[PDB]
């Protein structure tokens, strides 16, 4: 099948105490693990890349490791703000499931609870067997140097990778559950990403997120989503 | 390959001219030809660098005129120089002042300048500074690193057959192989080391061995390979990034009969 | 097609001149200095003053009128930096090394470069920061893209004007310059000692591997030079480039060519 | 040995190719090719270094093919040309792994400071002479060092003669090649001392050293054994705490040998 | 002067052997071969150095055996700096490197220069600061303009006097000096190590590309030298130039010339 990442469904911690989200994987220690924070309604942010590296903005409190059959996110001085869903993610270049996400860990706090832009369009109501065109308008970046992705979150379920495209539009990959139905495409001049979703089924209802990969001189796939769009909900 | 006589005549000689751009890491488009700011790990055990922090070997596989219808293209002379050496005099752009009111700090510190011409992919040997360093998905690095990987582990053999893949700090030219390649490299380590870059179109390197035979291009393919880490750029905050430059190659080849 | 060299009393001529440095010249009191170097806040807001940018120096020297079809061929060059001892003026408006100490001598990044050719030196553009805004009055890489920081083949130019081509944008194009011999050394770093040798006993031969020197098209010899000796730190701590003139002496001979 | 004519033919020539790993001290497995962090003694009289703090000469004794399976009138392998380089020079650009920052937010301090690069090819064990920085230094059990060190040991004591005939044994700082012997060895060494000295390491497969003497005779391998010997202390690694360890690298050797007839 | 055959025989050859003492400024008798402590001026426009603060070119005019049309031709030079080991006196009125440390050795900017010629060395003027006021008793560039800081052709002179031509105003004129061989090295910087070799085995050949050496007009050989070894820092922190004498040994031979 795919590679499997297992996560504890939920974790509880008091303000001040430290929170540990584990990401179990068959020899995950020999794979680069990335971590995403997701608060309901907002764009997911990358908090750790390549096991333990913090992007500009993420505080020293947040900490990553990866050794055995287990990788570990560690938020140390926990605040009300830290309450969110945390996903681990790996990349398997050259496999039938290249971008693999964890099941997700919801953290709850039990005390007393802008150069790059990605703007999304196209979502809404549509009937079973119908069509819909998502678009994602990037600004502040030379689009052809960035591999781009569609990720979705079905009501209740976690993050599922949908489709990936290269910078030059050369490379296209899809999840097995959308192969013949969904088409990904780009207009580098108009600087926008497209998902043509036709022959829509009921299990496609989800918030569709636009996900950018880091800069690459060739626009190659790198296996990390360093910036996300605010998302667009499709219902059926 | 028993090497025999060289072909003469108007059509017996060809020329290959190209540039190799540096793979310094390219953390965002604004920093093409720079690495990411260098993070220092807490311990040897917990050293897991970001992919855009690792400079990589550059490689070009150039097809030559088709010869068959047994001749091979033989690389005889190389001209090479670093392109854009004067760019390192931009000491006014987002640098850290030497002192109060002073000009920017110029690119300086550890440098590695390396170029190779060969008739097959450059052959690599793996040596790791820290064997527990976790090299990131997307790079090709010494697999199954043991304690002996920090001095010499013969299991770590590879071919420089891909761009933005082979990190500079894992791989060196394998001196046990590379019979069909000529390689030249200089590491000038240290923290405040001055770059010394010469440019001239009057300097030629001869690629012939002690028997008068140059690299023989198998499958009519010439393999150019380069690294030019010129040193490190210190920006206002004190952060340091590798800075690299492209390398010009000009190779004279001639037709040689083999058996 | 290059043919036989002319012999006889009148078959040979000599060109002797000096090229003054274009360091920026912020006011008359500071001829051969740049303006004090400002550091920009970010890469995106880097807009240097014109008198802060050293430029390539160039001289186009008419030779005796010739022309079945003869051209002047540059054979030998003698060159040296004029006024090397001026860098021992360590008593004039400098910053003390320490309490009661002598002035801080000119030091830091240097670029010494000279070229002899039968046509304008051909330039390739490489930018340290592609978003650097070069000022009206200079000629610089136009339509700078992200790839301009490593290698953009659109940025081709001829060194055909004085006080125009900034040193930090342009290098000799190694893909052209067949009819020019160029020599350059960048010795970067912040505290680097200048090492300047002077002698009238040293001669550079300009002939290529075929025994042919630069052929002066339209009976014009093209001398080009940069001599940024390093930086002068004044009392306040601010740093200016200091440059010196370069002597050229070229021996040329008449050569018959065809077409 | 009166040296006579060189043998020619297909089978008259052989090649020896190997690497010598560095003996920097190896304080634990995590630090293979490093020394232990360097302690400074209180006085000259109380200087007793830990064994894993002392880099040692590396040595390899390589058997060559049997030559004299022939008849009356005695062949020896003669070492003619050497190719050598340091393996893993680019490893010294790992400036992100447990180092001390140059300054606030700066990259790690790179390996730098006093270095000793040395290689030898010979037909017998390298011959050593003893010179001690401090004669009262107490070298540890497990090393072989100048015995019966007198005051004159600090400049020159002719009693301190030895053969580099063992690995992880002969400390670098006690022993140098004995210039009074080593007739049958070619040795080359450079000490670049100082505290902030930049490493300058060249690599190329185009450079060849000729081992022949002024008479055109190279090292003659007694008992059909070639002796390779090396030291490559590249400088010192400063870790976060400020403590400094030697760092060394392996050395590639490639020696071309030819059969030579000798007499009586 | 059409140069013809060299004279042979016992009496056809002569030798000139002498030392030139350095003119560093000599502020009092106790400090012979030192300059005065270096004052730094407030501005460029108010820079008026003390005469005993300016090192000067040394020159010797040596009469040769009377000949006459024969002229003495200088063929080979042996030269070295006399008293290089004196720079190991690190116990005499110096500034400690650190607490309890030995004295600071002579270091920093150095200029080593020597010339052999058949006429006075010809000088070109270049000024660091054109508004520098050189003192009565020295010979310096007269009528200094703004262009004097890079190259002013009005500033021509002959090194025809001792304790007169300051080092920092004058360099050998590369447009003249046909009848002189000159060699000079400036190693600038504040902490630069002196590197002085001594040997009686090294010989410089003074013959030009035509096999002709300097021809001594009026039977006079002209030796000229500067050896500013660096600067001495004394306890107070003040810095003085230190110089050393230079040995010359010139082999001359009789040469016939015409018209």
């Amino acid at each position: 099948g795919s590679y499997v990442l297992t996560q504890p469904p939920s974790v509880s911690v008091a303000p001040g105490k430290t929170a540990r989200i584990t990401c179990g994987g068959n020899n995950i220690g020999s794979r680069s693990v990335h971590w995403y924070q997701h608060k309901p309604g907002q764009a997911p942010v990358m908090i750790i890349s390549y096991d333990m590296n913090r992007p500009s903005g993420i505080p020293e409190r947040v900490s990553g490791s990866n050794y055995g059959n287990t990788a570990t996110l560690t938020i140390s001085r926990v605040e009300a703000g830290d309450e969110a869903d945390y996903y681990c993610q790996v990349w398997d270049s050259r496999s039938d499931h290249p971008y693999v996400f964890g099941t997700g860990t919801r953290v709850t706090v039990l005390g007393s609870t802008g150069e790059v832009q990605l703007v999304e369009s196209g979502g809404g109501l549509v009937k079973p067997g119908g069509s819909l065109r998502l678009s994602c308008a990037a600004s502040g970046i030379t689009f052809q140097y960035y591999a781009m992705n569609w990720v979705r979150q079905a009501p209740g379920k976690g993050l599922e990778w949908v489709s990936s495209i290269g910078g030059r539009g050369d490379t296209t990959y899809y999840t097995d559950s959308v192969k013949g139905r969904f088409t990904i495409s780009r207009d580098n001049s108009k600087s926008t990403l497209y998902l043509q979703m036709n022959s829509l089924r009921a299990e496609d209802t989800a918030v569709y997120y636009c996900a950018k990969e880091p800069f690459d001189s060739s626009g190659d796939h790198r296996g990390v989503f360093d910036y996300w769009g605010q998302g667009t909900l499709v219902t059926v | 390959v028993e090497v025999l006589e060289v072909k003469t005549g108007v059509d017996s000689i060809t020329e290959v001219e190209c540039f190799l751009t540096p793979e310094m890491g390219d953390p965002d488009e604004h920093l093409r030809g720079f690495s990411k700011s260098i993070s220092i790990s807490d311990t040897f055990e917990s050293d897991s660098p970001n992919r855009d922090m690792l400079p990589c070997y550059s490689v070009a596989r150039i097809p030559l005129p088709n010869l068959n219808e047994i001749l091979m293209w033989e690389a005889v002379t190389l001209k090479t120089e670093v392109i854009g050496v004067t760019s390192l005099m931009n000491v006014h752009s987002n640098g850290q002042a030497t002192h109060d009111n002073g000009a920017g700090k110029p690119v300086q510190g550890t440098s590695f300048h390396f170029f190779s011409v060969g008739g097959e992919a450059l052959e690599l040997q793996g040596v790791l500074f820290n064997y527990r360093t976790k090299y990131p998905d997307g790079t090709i690095f010494p697999k199954n690193a043991t304690v002996q990987s920090q001095v010499m582990n013969t299991e770590h053999k590879a071919y420089l057959d891909k761009n933005k893949a082979y990190p500079v700090e894992c791989w060196v030219p394998d001196p046990t192989r590379n019979e069909n390649t000529r390689y030249f490299g200089t590491l000038t380590g240290g923290e405040n080391v001055p770059p010394v870059l010469h440019i001239t179109n009057t300097a030629t390197t001869v690629l012939l061995d002690e028997f008068g035979v140059g690299p023989l291009c198998k499958g009519d393919n010439l393999y150019l390979s380069a690294v030019d880490v010129c040193g490190m750029f210190t920006n206002r905050s004190g952060s340091q990034q590798w800075r690299g430059l492209s390398r010009y190659f000009k190779v004279q080849l001639r037709k040689r009969r083999v058996k």
